[PDB]
RNA sequence: AAGUUUGAAAAGCACUUUGGAAAGAGAGUGAAAUAGAACCUGAAGUCGUGACAAAGACAAUGGAAGUACCUCCAUUUCAACGGCCAGAACCAGCCCUACUGCAUUAUCCUGUCGGGGAUCAAAAUCCGGCGGGCAACGAAGUGCAAGAAGGGUCUUGG
RNA sequence: UCGAACCACCUAGUAGCUGGUUCACAUCGAAGUUUCCCUCAGGAUAGCUGGUGCUAGUAGAAGUAUUGUGCGGUAAAGCAA
RNA sequence: UUAGGGAUAUGUGGCGUCAAAACUUAUGGGCUCAUUCUCGAUACGUGAAAAGGGUUGGUGGAUUCCACCGGCCCCGAAAAUGGAUGACGCU
RNA sequence: GAUGUGGCCUGGAGGUUAGGACGAAGCUUAUGGCGUGAGCCUAAGAUGGACCGGCCUCUAGUGCAGAUCUUGGUUGGCGUAGCAAAGAUCUAACGGAGAUAUACUCAACAUGCAACGUUGGAUACUGGAGCGGGGAAGGAUUUCGUGCCAACGGCACUCGUA
RNA sequence: UUAAUGAGAUUCCCUCUGUCCCGAGUUACUAUCUAGCGAAACGACAGUCAAGGGAACGGACUUGAAGGGCUAAGCGGGGA
RNA sequence: CGACGUCGCUUUUUGAUCCUUCGAUGUCGGCUCUUCCUAACCUAGCGCCGCAGAAGACGCUAAGGGUUGGAUUGUUCACCCACUGACAGGGAACGUGAGCUGGGUUUAGACCGUCGUGAGACAGGUUGGUUUUACCCUACUUAGCUGGAAAUUGCGAGAAAAAGAUUAUCCGUGCAAAGCGGAGGCGAGCGGUGGGUAGUACAUGGUACGCUCAUCACC
RNA sequence: GUGGGAUUGUGAAGGGAUCUCGCAGGUAUCGUGAGGGAAGUAUGGGGUAGUACGAGAGGAACUCCCAUGCCGUGCCUCUAGUUUCUGGGGUUUGUCGAACGGCAAGUGCCCCGAAGCCAUCGCACGGUGGUUCUCGGCUGAACGCCUCUAAGCCAGAAGCCAAUCCCAAGACCAGAUGCCCACU
RNA sequence: AUCGAAUCGCCACCUACAAGACUGGAGCUUGCUCCCUCGAAGGCGCCAAGUAUAUUCAUGAUCACAAGACA
C-alpha cells in the first residue's frame, strides 16, 4: 500500500502504471523438490517469480509417508522457549516458500533479495488471473518425473491433515475461478473464430509471391 | 528416580501478561447454524456484586433431589445496547477480511466520545462528514453497493453495538465513552442476517432479546489485577522451610545444568491477574427488568415480600442496580464496575444440569456491609422501633 | 612525593559591566595570555561538541577484489601537443582451430547345395559343406599417425 | 604477627622448578634416540643441525637394479619324520 | 606440499539447489519402495550380529513345484534438550 | 636452533660536511612519496620556541604487547550498590545572596524548587548504671570572642571540635 | 558403682505450638521513585540455540534454526 | 520357561585407562522445581493363554495423564506399618550448595579399642566443630518507548483489489452475458445544520420522525 | 524547485558557491489471525444384578445417572482467618492539680470489629472434530483353489493434528472505519 | 519538485480446463484400416497501415549507457 509521497511523486512524474517483468508459474502437478530447485536458481539469476496453485504440488510416495515426514519436522522445537523455535508453516504455498528458502543462501543479503522476489499463492488469486499466460517447468512435471505406477501425494491434502485449515476455502474459490474463466472462454469463441476465418481469407487476398514465401517456411 | 507430583499451573494460559483490553471480548462465536432464525450472540454487561439464592433442585438420583439448596449468584447490570453499524466478512485463504461498514445515519454522543481523549474540549467533528455524505444520493448508492457486496461475498455478518452509560447511571463507573464491540449475527442465510441487521440499525437491543432465563452463557471478562506477584501466589509452588537463607517464598531450583538456560515452564515472579478469560457454562438464574418498571425484583412466588435486587446499603463500591440485569449462578472473572461480555454457549448444552429449569424461592437482599440480618428496611424498622432520632424528627414535625 | 621551568621585564590583567561570591562578558599589558601564577613545550588514553558517513538483528576487528561518495595529497597533460581513456590494423612469440595417411579385418562378407526351424504357407534366427570375395557409406568407433601457414591474446612485447 | 614474635643485617640467600625476555629479511634447519650418571621434570655423551673451511673438481660415490658368490629357519608345511 | 603475479591444464573430490560444473548429459544396461528408528547415498570413520521373509537372478531334480545359493529391500534394531546422507529435497 | 646483511633504529665520542629567528628539538596527520621490511624523506600545522641533520669510524644503561611485571594517570561498571540500629519533628517571626527570582498572553494554582541559623511556642526523647555534673590515662588549644564559609564536617549549613 | 551438679551426648512421655498438612492477613525498616551524595568487585574480546566434530561438555568453528533497536524491575539456568 | 550352547544391545553398577581440569569446574544425601527417556506399574485400545466366570499370565500399539502417607537409618539401597487405580524404572556435570540445608564425609580439641619403644596410625567407634559475593552479559519472567518491505537506502513500481476511449468517458442489475433501468445560468433536486409548531417510537433528558422559514454545501 | 541549516582551525562586513536535511502524514476505533502456547485426568456408588458363566463355591461389564479425588482457571454471597478503620468498648502502670480530654509504654494490653485481602477451611466453572497405530475385517490377485494386501476399501487407542482456550502484524494486514492535513 | 538515473515485448486472439496407460473422429479385427480440421507453431510486433510507382535523414565526421523509450 503505497505511501502518499510515492503516489504524489508518481503523479508529478507523469509516468504510467508500471508492472515489473514477472513470470507466473502454474505449479499444479509439479514435483516439489525439482520445481523448488529450478525456481531457486532462477531467483538467484534475478528473475521475479509468482507461483500459483501450490496446493496441487506433488511429492513421491504415499500420503502417510509424507505426513509422517511433516510430523517429524513439526516436533523439532526449541525446548526452553518454543517462541523463537523453528516455525512450522502448514499452508502449501508456505511449504513451497520454505522448500525454496532452504535451497538459497538465506543468511546473506543476496539470498534474501532472491527469496523476496518470490510470491506464492494457493489457487490463482484474482490479481494474478489476467496478468498473462502462465508457464510450466517441463523438467519438474509429474507425468515425466514419476513412473505412474508409484503412489504420490498432493501437497494440499497432506497440509490439511497436518494443520492447514484453508483447504475448503481454496477449493470453493478455485471452483468459482474455473467457472468464471470457462464462461469467459465460451464467450469470445466467436471472436477467436472470426480471427481464424480472417486469416484464412487474408491468404486469398494477399499478393501471391508472399503466399509462396509463407508456404516454403511452413506458414501457409 | 524421585517422588512425583504434577507441575504447578497451566502452560496454556501463557504469558501471564496484562490483557490488551479491559473489556471482555469473544475470540470466537458459536458455530453458525443456518437452519435457525437469525439472532444476536452477545451482550455487554456490568458486574455489580454478588448475593445468594435458595431454590429446590430437580435432579432425580441426587441426594438433593426435591431439596432446597443455596447458590451464590452474581448480579450483572444490563442496560440496553444500541446497534450503530453492520460489518461483513469474506473468507480468503489467509482468513476473514471485513468487506466494509454500513454506519447508522445517527449516532449517540456516547458512541462518538469513544473517538476522543478529551471530548469536552474537542471540536467534536466525529462522523460529521460521514453524515453529510451518506445523507445524499451518492451516499445512498455507496451504502447500497456495500450492502450488495455483503450479500454477494460475505459469509459472516456482525453488528457494531455500543453500551449506554447515561442509562447505566452509575456513579463509580466513571467512563462516559461507550464501550464498542462487534456482535455476530447467527442463523439464517446471509440475506436474512443482513435484513435483521438493517432492521436493528439505530435501535436499542435488550438483554432479554439475546438471552432467555433458564439458559447458560459464556462470559468473556478480564480478571482482577494484583500487579507484580511472587511465585507462591502466581503459580502455587510450595514455600521453603523456615531455615532457608535469603528467602522462603521462591522456587529453589530454576533449572538443571543442561539446558544451560532457564526454560519457559519454570515459575517466575511477575504480573498476576488482569488476564482475559472465557469461563463457559454460567447458568442464567434470572433476567430482571429495571426497577422503574418492575420494583419487586427479588420477589418470588414463595417470598411475597416486596424487595429490589439491591441489598440493604447498596452493592459495596457499586451502588444501585437501576436497569435490566442478569443473575448468573456462581462467579465471573473481574471486579465490580467492570464491563463484561455474555456470549451464547459454545459447549454442548445437553447435560441434565445445563438443561435444568431454574425456579428461585428466595433471593437474599441483606446488607453486604457487616453480617446483614435484615432482608428489608421495614424488617429493621420493626425490630428496632422508635429510636431517639426518629423521636426528634417527629418533635420537629409537631413544631 | 615534589624541578616554582610565566615572561626579556610583573609589564601579575587598571577600568566597565552582571553576579552574594567564585567567576563570566568586555577592555588593557605583553612579540605571544592555547605565556594568567606551583602558568614553557603540552603526547597517549578517555571525554564533550559541531559537521558528516551511514548502519537492522551476522559481537567487533581482519583479508582480498570492486564500487559509491569524498579528498586542505601527489604527479602528469593542456594543439600541429598528452605520460590519460578507448577502438580497430599489422608484426614476433605463444595458445585454440579446420582439414588424415599407413597397416589390419576371415570367429568376417556373398552365391548356391543339405539340414533344421517356424507358422495358413514362407522367409528369418542356427549348423555343416562347397564356389567366389573388399561389408569399403566418411566401411570398422583397431593399432600407429609425422597432416606447414582461420581466432585469441585487458594471458606477452612491439 | 606464634608447631618458634618483631626490627635491621648476612641477603640480589639457592632453585635440575614457574613466569617473562624489546628491530627487519636473507641462507640453511632439527630432536624426543644411544651410553653413563642417587639417573627418571636434570645433565654429560654420540646422532640429527648450522657455521668455518681444507684438499689435485667427476677421485675411495649410491637407503636402486643386474650377474656371480655366501648367510638365514620366519610365513608356509609336518606329525603316514 | 608452499618466492608474488597472469594464462593454460590437471589431482583428490565433484557436476538438482545451497555451490563452480550434465541450464536435471546420453540417441546406456539392470536393480530397489522404505509408516514417527526415518530406505539409500557413511573410504579412513563415526549405526551392527546370530537368525529369518517383497521382488528378480542362479544351480541342481521332479512334472507349473522341490530343495539349495546370490542381489536389493524388509524384520531382528530400546535412552534420555529438538536435529541432522552437512541442509532442502530426491524415487 | 645456527649464521649473514655498504640491513633498519636509539643515547654519547673522534672525524668530516651541513642546517637554524626567513624558525632547531619535540608534538599532530584521509600527508603524500620511497623501501619486500625494520624504517626513511617531503608537505601542512590556522604547533612550538633554540638548537640540530647527513656521511665514515668509535662506544653503550641501545629497540617492548603481555612477566597475578614497576610507577603515574585514566577507565567501563555508574549517577549504579548504596548513604535503613540508637523512635522526631512541627509552627511563626527574625536573619540571610540563598527570593514571592517569568518572554508575549497572563489576577492568583497550573512557570524559582529544595534547603539553613536564632528566638518564641508546640511535640517528643535521654530517664540519675543519663546525648547530667566532675576527674585519671590519653590528647594538647580542641577552650573563649569576633569574623568567614575555598577545602573539610561521606546530605546540607547563614552553623562548626573547620 | 555413684546422690548432687552440667549452655556436655542420647531415647521416650505430658504440655505446647505455623515445624508440618497449607498456606493467609497485618506492621516497622528496606527494596522501589525523587533531591543531594556517591563507591567496589570484576573487566582478553565478547555474549541466541541444536547437532557435529574438536584438548573426548563451544559465544566464536561446520551445517541447520532463530535474531528489529533501545529500555525498568527481578531472577539465580549458564558465563565449566 | 528354557538347561548347554551361541549372538547382541545398554552405560541406570563397578572395574580398567589417565585424555581434559591441580595460578581450584564447591564434594554425599535430602528438600524445592522443571524437563526428558521407555526396557509399561496404573490409566486407553488390542491379541493370546492351560481363557468357564472372577482373578490373573504373556505379548502388541502406546510415555497423553498419574505413580502416595509414615516408623528406624545421614543415608542412596533396604523392609516394616498403612492408603491406593498404581504406589514402574531411569537421564538431565552420579540435574539442581552465589537455591537452601549441613545429618554423613574430610583439618585443628577430646575419649576408646587395636597397632607402634615413641612421636604418632587406623581404610574402626565416639563427641564438638565460620557454608562468602550478583548492581555485569545472556537466559527466563513480567514491564515501557520506538523505527522498519531495497528489513532504515533507489526514485528498484509485484494488491489473496477492480476490469477498460490501455481501468480515462456515469451509476444500478445481470454470467467478464443478452439485454434492461436510472443519469451564462436560473430554477429544481437531494441533503447538513438553526427557528417555529404536531403526534408517535424507543428504557422514560435525548435522539429520530411529519409540515414551514432560514442558512450551508454538492449537483 | 521550495524552505531551513551549515562549511576548516588566523579579526570585521557584505557576495557568491557547495553540501546537508524537511517537503506527507498525523491521531482514534473496530477487527483479521499466520506463528507460538495449550489441559483436563482418575476413582467410587446406583442400575445393569447376584444375572451372564457356573455342579457349586463364587461371580462381570456398557447405555445411562449420582457423587468424589487430583489438576486447572477464577471468585468473595456465605463460613473461617487476618485489623494501623489503633472503629467502639474495657483494663494496668506512669503522667498533664481533679473530673473531662487524653497522653506514654516504638500498635501497653484485652474483647468485639467493617471494608479489603484471603481457604479444596468457603463458592463457581473445565467442550468438540479429523487422522492414524496395534489389530480386526471387506473386496481381491499374485497362485486353479486359498489368502487381510499387492492395487484398492471399512472400522478403529488416554496416540498425533486441528477446533474451542491464551499471546498475538518483525506475520510488517493493498482488513474495515472516524476526523484533520497533503494530493486533488 | 528535487530527479540525472539501472530496467528495453506488446495484446480486449496466450492471459479457461483436464489427460500423458491414449492424443480429432470412426470401425471391428484391438492394432490395424477408413475419414478428417491429416494430429510438431497463442496472435501480433522487427520502419510505406503494407509489399509498391514511394518519401526527411549526413558534419552526431570509425566503438563508447539507445544522444531515446507512452509500441
Ligand atoms: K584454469
Ligand atoms: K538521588
Ligand atoms: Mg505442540
Ligand atoms: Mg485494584
Ligand atoms: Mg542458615
Ligand atoms: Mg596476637
Ligand atoms: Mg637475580
Ligand atoms: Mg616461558
Ligand atoms: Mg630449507
Ligand atoms: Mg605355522
Ligand atoms: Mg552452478
Ligand atoms: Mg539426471
Ligand atoms: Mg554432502
Ligand atoms: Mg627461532
Ligand atoms: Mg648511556
Ligand atoms: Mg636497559
Ligand atoms: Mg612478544
Ligand atoms: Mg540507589
Ligand atoms: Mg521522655
Ligand atoms: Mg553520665
Ligand atoms: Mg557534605
Ligand atoms: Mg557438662
Ligand atoms: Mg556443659
Ligand atoms: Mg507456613
Ligand atoms: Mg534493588
Ligand atoms: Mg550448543
Ligand atoms: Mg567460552
Ligand atoms: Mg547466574
Ligand atoms: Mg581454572
Ligand atoms: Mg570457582
Ligand atoms: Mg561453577
Ligand atoms: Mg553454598
Ligand atoms: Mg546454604
Ligand atoms: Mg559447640
Ligand atoms: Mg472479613
Ligand atoms: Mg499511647
Ligand atoms: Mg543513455
Ligand atoms: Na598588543
Ligand atoms: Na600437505
Ligand atoms: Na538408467
Ligand atoms: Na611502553
Ligand atoms: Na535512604
Ligand atoms: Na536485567
Ligand atoms: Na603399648
Ligand atoms: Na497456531
Ligand atoms: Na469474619
Ligand atoms: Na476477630
Amino acid at each position: 500500500f503505497p505511501s502518499r509521497k510515492d503516489a504524489f511523486r508518481a503523479q508529478r512524474k507523469g509516468a504510467k502504471k508500471h508492472r515489473p517483468e514477472i513470470i507466473v508459474i502454474d505449479l499444479k502437478d509439479h514435483v516439489l523438490g525439482r520445481a523448488a530447485a529450478v525456481v531457486a536458481k532462477q531467483l538467484l539469476l534475478g528473475k521475479k517469480i509468482t507461483v500459483v496453485r501450490c496446493e496441487q504440488l506433488n511429492i513421491a510416495g504415499t500420503e502417510i509417508r509424507n505426513k509422517i515426514k511433516y510430523l517429524q519436522y513439526l516436533r523439532k522445537r526449541k525446548l526452553t522457549n518454543p517462541t523463537k523455535g523453528p516455525f512450522h508453516h502448514r499452508a502449501p504455498s508456505d511449504v513451497f516458500v520454505r522448500t525454496v528458502r532452504s535451497m538459497l543462501p538465506r543468511y546473506t543479503k543476496r539470498g534474501m533479495k532472491a527469496l523476496n522476489s518470490l510470491v506464492a499463492y494457493e489457487g490463482i488469486p484474482p490479481n494474478v488471473v489476467r496478468t498473462g499466460g502462465r508457464v510450466v517447468i517441463p523438467r519438474a512435471q509429474r507425468h515425466v518425473c514419476y513412473r505412474s505406477e508409484r503412489p504420490y501425494t498432493v501437497l494440499g491434502n497432506m497440509c490439511k491433515h497436518v494443520g492447514w485449515k484453508y483447504s475448503d476455502v481454496v477449493a470453493n474459490l478455485e471452483k468459482a475461478r474455473v467457472e468464471k474463466a470457462s464462461r469467459h472462454h465460451e464467450k469470445q469463441a466467436k471472436l477467436r473464430d472470426a480471427w481464424k476465418s480472417a486469416r484464412k481469407e487474408a491468404l486469398a487476398k494477399m499478393p501471391k509471391h508472399n503466399v509462396e514465401v509463407l508456404k516454403k517456411f511452413g506458414y501457409a | 528416580c524421585k517422588f512425583e507430583h504434577p507441575r504447578h499451573g497451566h502452560l496454556g494460559f501463557l504469558p501471564r501478561k496484562r490483557s490488551r483490553q479491559i473489556r471482555g471480548r469473544a475470540r470466537a462465536f458459536p458455530k453458525d447454524d443456518a437452519t435457525q432464525k437469525p439472532h444476536l450472540t452477545s451482550f455487554m454487561v456490568f458486574k455489580a456484586g454478588m448475593t445468594h439464592i435458595v431454590r429446590d433442585v430437580d435432579r432425580p438420583g441426587s441426594k438433593v433431589n426435591k431439596k432446597e439448596v443455596v447458590e451464590p449468584v452474581t448480579i450483572l447490570e444490563a442496560p440496553p445496547m444500541v446497534i450503530v453499524g453492520i460489518v461483513g466478512y469474506r473468507q480468503t485463504p489467509v482468513g476473514l477480511k471485513t468487506i466494509g461498514t454500513v454506519w447508522a445515519h445517527h449516532t449517540s454522543v456516547e458512541f462518538r466520545r469513544r473517538y476522543y481523549k478529551n471530548w469536552k474540549q474537542s471540536a467534536q467533528l466525529a462522523f460529521s462528514r460521514q453524515k453529510q455524505f451518506a445523507n445524499t444520493k451518492e451516499g445512498k448508492v455507496a451504502e447500497a453497493r456495500t450492502l450488495n457486496a455483503f450479500a454477494k461475498k460475505a459469509s459472516v455478518i456482525r453488528v457494531i453495538a455500543h453500551t449506554q452509560l447515561r442509562k447505566l447511571r452509575n456513579h463509580r463507573v466513571g467512563v462516559k465513552k461507550a464501550h464498542v464491540q462487534e456482535i455476530q449475527v447467527n442463523g439464517g442465510s446471509v440475506a436474512a442476517k443482513i435484513a435483521l441487521a438493517k432492521s436493528l440499525l439505530e435501535k436499542e437491543v435488550r438483554v432479554d432479546s439475546v438471552f432467555q432465563q433458564s439458559e447458560a452463557c459464556d462470559v468473556c471478562s478480564v480478571t482482577k489485577g494484583h500487579g507484580t506477584e511472587g511465585v507462591v501466589k502466581r503459580w502455587g509452588v510450595a514455600c521453603l522451610p523456615r531455615k532457608t537463607h535469603r528467602g522462603l517464598r521462591k522456587v529453589a531450583c530454576i533449572g538443571a545444568w543442561h539446558p544451560a538456560r532457564v526454560m519457559y515452564t519454570v515459575a517466575r515472579a511477575g504480573q498476576h491477574g488482569y488476564h482475559h478469560r472465557t469461563q463457559l457454562n454460567k447458568k442464567i438464574y434470572q433476567i430482571g427488568r429495571s426497577v422503574a418498571v418492575e420494583p419487586n425484583q427479588a420477589t418470588t412466588t414463595y417470598d411475597l415480600t416486596a424487595k429490589t435486587i439491591t441489598p440493604m446499603g447498596g452493592f459495596v463500591g457499586y451502588g444501585t442496580v437501576r436497569n435490566d440485569y442478569v443473575m448468573l449462578k456462581g462467579s465471573v472473572s473481574g471486579p465490580r464496575r467492570r464491563v463484561m461480555t455474555l456470549r451464547r454457549p459454545m459447549a454442548p448444552q445437553t447435560s441434565r444440569q445445563l438443561k435444568e429449569k431454574i425456579v428461585l424461592k428466595f433471593i437474599d437482599t441483606s446488607s453486604k456491609i457487616g453480617h446483614g440480618r435484615f432482608q428489608t428496611k421495614k424488617e429493621k424498622n420493626q425490630w428496632f422501633g422508635p429510636l431517639k432520632k426518629d423521636r426528634i424528627r417527629r418533635e420537629e414535625r409537631l413544631r
